[PDB]
């Protein structure tokens, strides 16, 4: 049996590009994504996937998460709760493994099993160069008004983060009106000054400030967090997937992916 | 079955030991087995007092996961090394089931994970290089380290052996490793003395401790090279026995401390610097 791999668009971890006319595309893999169509996936997490595949000797098929989401747990409406995003696909069976910049937290870990982290990072804030704020504690952030507008990605770990603490509630109620469907769109809306601040993964945000030199981060991590591989609570692969990730930190592989993609 | 033998080891600020009757405020009881002489297995548990970042993690774990414990300090070795295919240190205490779990500045790597189970990492760490004077050295992977004798004279640099750092340099850089051995330091304190006096040019070691040390250094002359760069990034973790029933609740408890702000509080409580 082959492994079904779900992932998600998220430069520099997963680039998504259209196959040229022949149905063909740096290592690149054929992945299907939204009714579905063949496409070209590459990047950091792809290199990782290919390393795990050869290391542990398995075959795989990659597709993009149908609703384009990382995954949170929402109430069905009522009573039932359900996971959307990559989280939902893994739990349902549509995926066997999540390979993606997937943040580790208590909520998801309750239901799935994470590998040891293949990437230590945190949360920071992206803005357009002319803007200056101290950080996550600036008056305009902690005391919001539509005169200064900031957002995160919907149904993301950052979303969970801000909804979780009563004390973060007014920020969360401000973000709720402005939250975007993809980080790409949110980063774009920051360049166009349609968005003032984007609260998101530093691994991602500092790569964009790195090349889109009209955007910058402030400043400063204000929260540590990490990415790991998603597998379901079983799982035969789980222990050996961790060992591999550890091995790749230790022997320089992960350090190389950093330098190839970040 | 709700009462757990747990092993630990002193390394500030994660675990700090103080002499004791009763252990006072914010400390817990930890026994240490001290021999009567060097020609007998005979010994005696001395009652001492343990505090620090990892002790606080332990209290919090105990509260939430609901267990009691008897905390003791490791005597046979330190963090853990495999010697003639036999584990010593905290890792071996768990491996030979003397302790249900190990807490402290215990680095997670591949080889230890073959023989114990580890919690989610709760402190970032890796390998860093600390210097005391200005330098242009990039990181561990600089030519000055990898091919030292390319330089006349060569750089003098070392680690504290028998831990995760030395085990890593031994696997990845064989020549650096056999060059370094003559500069082996017996402890972090020793190395720092050598750095300040100039009998050591660089000290290669656990990033979390190095960052801490530089954080509390008077005069702020000790820094980590390259913006505090970290080769082979990993974390401290709670080591449990292979297939432990406890791993799950310990993990979720840890991840909860993250959402609580409880970790950030511990971090600022113990890891606040002046530099
Ligand atoms: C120096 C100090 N480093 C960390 C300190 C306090 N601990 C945290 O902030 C923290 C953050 N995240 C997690 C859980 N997920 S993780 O992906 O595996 C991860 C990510 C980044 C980390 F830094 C880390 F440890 C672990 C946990 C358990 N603890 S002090
Ligand atoms: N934290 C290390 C000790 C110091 C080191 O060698 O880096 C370990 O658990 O082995």
């Amino acid at each position: 049996t082959r492994l079904k791999i779900v992932t998600i668009h998220q430069e520099p971890f997963v680039y998504v590009k259209p196959t040229m006319s022949d149905g063909t595309c740096v290592k690149k893999v054929i992945c299907t994504g939204p009714h579905t169509v063949p496409q070209c996936c590459y990047g950091f997490c792809i290199d990782l996937l290919i390393k795990l595949a050869r290391t542990m000797n398995f075959t795989y098929e990659v597709h993009l998460v149908a609703d384009g989401k990382f995954g949170t747990q929402e109430r069905v409406n009522s009573n039932k709760k359900e996971w959307n995003g990559m989280m939902g696909e893994l739990l349902s069976g549509q995926a066997d493994m999540i390979v993606a910049p997937l943040t580790i937290n208590n909520e998801r870990a309750q239901y799935i099993e994470f590998s040891k982290p293949f990437k230590y990072q945190g949360l920071t804030i992206l803005v357009k160069k002319g803007t200056r704020i101290t950080g996550i504690n600036d008056p305009r952030l902690r005391n919001p008004s539509d005169k200064f507008i900031y957002a995160t990605v919907k149904q993301s770990s950052v979303d969970i983060y801000f909804r979780r603490q009563v004390e973060l509630s007014t920020m969360y109620r401000h973000m709720e009106k402005h939250n975007y469907e993809s980080a790409a769109e949110a980063i774009q809306a920051v360049r166009d000054n349609k968005l003032h601040a984007f609260i998101w993964d530093s691994a991602v945000l500092e790569f964009e400030a790195s090349q889109k030199c009209d955007l910058v981060t402030t400043g400063e991590l204000f929260f540590r967090s990490g990415f790991g591989i998603g597998m379901r609570k079983d799982s035969p692969w789980k222990q050996n997937v961790s060992l591999s990730i550890l091995k790749s930190h230790e022997n320089g592989f992960m350090e190389d992916l950093d330098k190839t993609w970040v | 079955d709700n009462h757990l033998s747990i092993v630990t080891l002193e390394e500030a600020p994660f675990v700090i030991v103080e002499d004791i009757e009763t252990c006072v405020r914010n400390t817990v009881p930890c026994r240490k087995f001290v021999k009567i002489n060097n020609s007998t297995n005979e010994g005696m548990n001395v009652k001492k007092c343990c505090k620090g970042f990892c002790i606080d993690i332990l209290k919090k774990l105990s509260r939430t996961v609901k267990f009691t414990y008897d905390l003791y300090l490791v005597t046979n070795g330190k963090h853990g090394k495999k010697v003639n295919n036999v584990w010593n240190g905290m890792i071996g205490e768990v491996v030979y089931q003397r302790a249900v779990m190990a807490v402290g500045s215990l680095t997670i790597n591949e080889e230890r994970s073959e023989v114990v189970d580890f919690s989610v990492p709760f402190v970032e760490t890796g390998i860093s290089v600390m210097v005391s004077r200005g330098t242009q050295v990039t990181g561990l992977s600089d030519k000055k380290f990898q091919r030292p004798h390319d330089y006349s004279p060569p750089f003098r640099f070392g680690t504290v052996p028998n831990g995760s750092t030395e085990r890593n340099i031994r696997n990845n850089y064989p020549y650096m490793h056999q060059y370094m051995t003559r500069f082996n330091q017996r402890g972090v304190e020793d190395a720092l003395v050598s750095l300040k006096t100039g009998k050591l040019d660089a000290f290669i070691y656990d990033a979390a401790v190095l960052n801490y040390k530089a954080g509390r250094d008077e005069g702020c002359k000790l820094v980590t090279i390259g913006s505090g760069y970290i080769f082979a990034t990993t974390g401290y973790g709670i080591a449990l026995q292979k297939g432990s029933p406890w791993k799950r609740q310990i993990d979720l408890a840890l991840l909860q401390f993250v959402g609580d702000g409880e970790m950030e509080e511990l971090e600022t409580l113990w890891l606040t610097g002046i530099c």
